[PDB]
DNA sequence: GGTTGGTGTGGTTGG
């Protein structure tokens, strides 16, 4: 349902300090 | 993991820590698909070449950790299977094809700040995303080398997915398609790989579409941790969904 | 300690 959704990180609209590797990679 | 570094609380609300019962020691990682399946790899149960055959008996869960070492007071939680599913064509002999398990949790698991499922791929999702150095986040309590010592905190890397071929000549191992191999290349400029210790650990991807986060891969083998020219090969969990929903939907939760 | 370590009553939590 509500799969893959961080509750303290997508969930309170707060990233990682890497999540950002991540997205940056897909260019 | 190697060459990784500390999760921040919540970071991986998904991943679980496979747990001896006797001699009480961590045998891997799990990451929960749900309030009651965890997707864990095989060769943690079941390696005849080496004695591992595990039993629901043998297993212990525990979900929602950080620590490696303490018993995390009120966040963790701890639970009992009530069955394991081998792969059918789990081949533990010649290289590890669909090393893939599941293993139905006795009862339901609260989620919580710290305890969350983590998103299965889809037949788009795994189009779109899987692809040649796009990274992927793997993670756990495994050796902080090949051989020496581990975390007192669980590891994150970040680590790019490796051209279909590159990941091939690699190892005199007998690669199929259930197969991804994850890395650095030898001259990229960058280190970090998952270890002994590390296996059934989740792989996962962020869809820059929902940004909700997925399962690619599964901590499967490699030769060593981080070898140069060395790397860690995950398990195709697309390839490998239709059976993962088969069993689910079937005599599941 | 404790189903827990200690950076020791705070923290991802009691007391
Ligand atoms: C459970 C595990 O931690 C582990 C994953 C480690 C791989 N390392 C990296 N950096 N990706 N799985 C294993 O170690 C499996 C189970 C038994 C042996 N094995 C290996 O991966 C061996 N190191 C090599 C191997 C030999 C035979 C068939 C497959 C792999």
């Amino acid at each position: 349902a509500d799969c893959g959704l961080r509750p303290l990180f997508e969930k309170k609209s707060l990233e990682d300090k890497t999540e950002r590797e991540l997205l940056e990679s897909y260019i | 993991i190697v060459e990784g570094s500390d999760a921040e609380i919540g970071m991986s609300p998904w991943q679980v820590m496979l747990f001896r019962k006797s001699p009480q020691e961590l045998l891997c990682g799990a990451s929960l698909i749900s309030d009651r399946w965890v997707l864990t790899a095989a060769h943690c149960l079941l390696y005849p070449p080496w004695d591992k055959n595990f039993t629901e008996n043998d297993l212990l869960v525990r979900i929602g950790k950080h620590s490696r070492t303490r018993y995390e007071r009120n966040i963790e939680k701890i639970s009992m299977l009530e069955k394991i599913y081998i792969h059918p064509r789990y081949n533990w002999r010649e290289n590890l094809d669909r090393d893939i398990a599941l293993m139905k949790l006795k009862k339901p698991v609260a989620f919580s700040d710290y305890i969350h499922p983590v998103c299965l791929p889809d037949r788009e999702t795994a189009a779109s995303l899987l692809q040649a150095g796009y990274k992927g986040r793997v993670t756990g309590w495994g050796n902080l080398k090949e051989t020496w010592g581990q975390p007192s905190v669980l590891q994150v890397v970040n680590l790019p997915i490796v051209e279909r071929p590159v990941c091939k000549d690699s190892t005199r191992i007998r690669i199929t398609d259930n197969m991804f191999c994850a890395g650095y290349k030898p001259d990229e400029g960058k280190r970090g790989d998952a270890c002994e210790g590390d296996s059934g650990g989740p792989f996962v991807m962020k869809s820059p579409f929902n940004n909700r986060w997925y399962q690619m891969g599964i901590v499967s083998w490699g030769e060593g941790c981080d070898r140069d020219g060395k790397y860690g090969f995950y398990t195709h969990v697309f390839r490998l969904k239709k059976w993962i929903q088969k069993v689910i939907d079937q005599f599941g939760e």
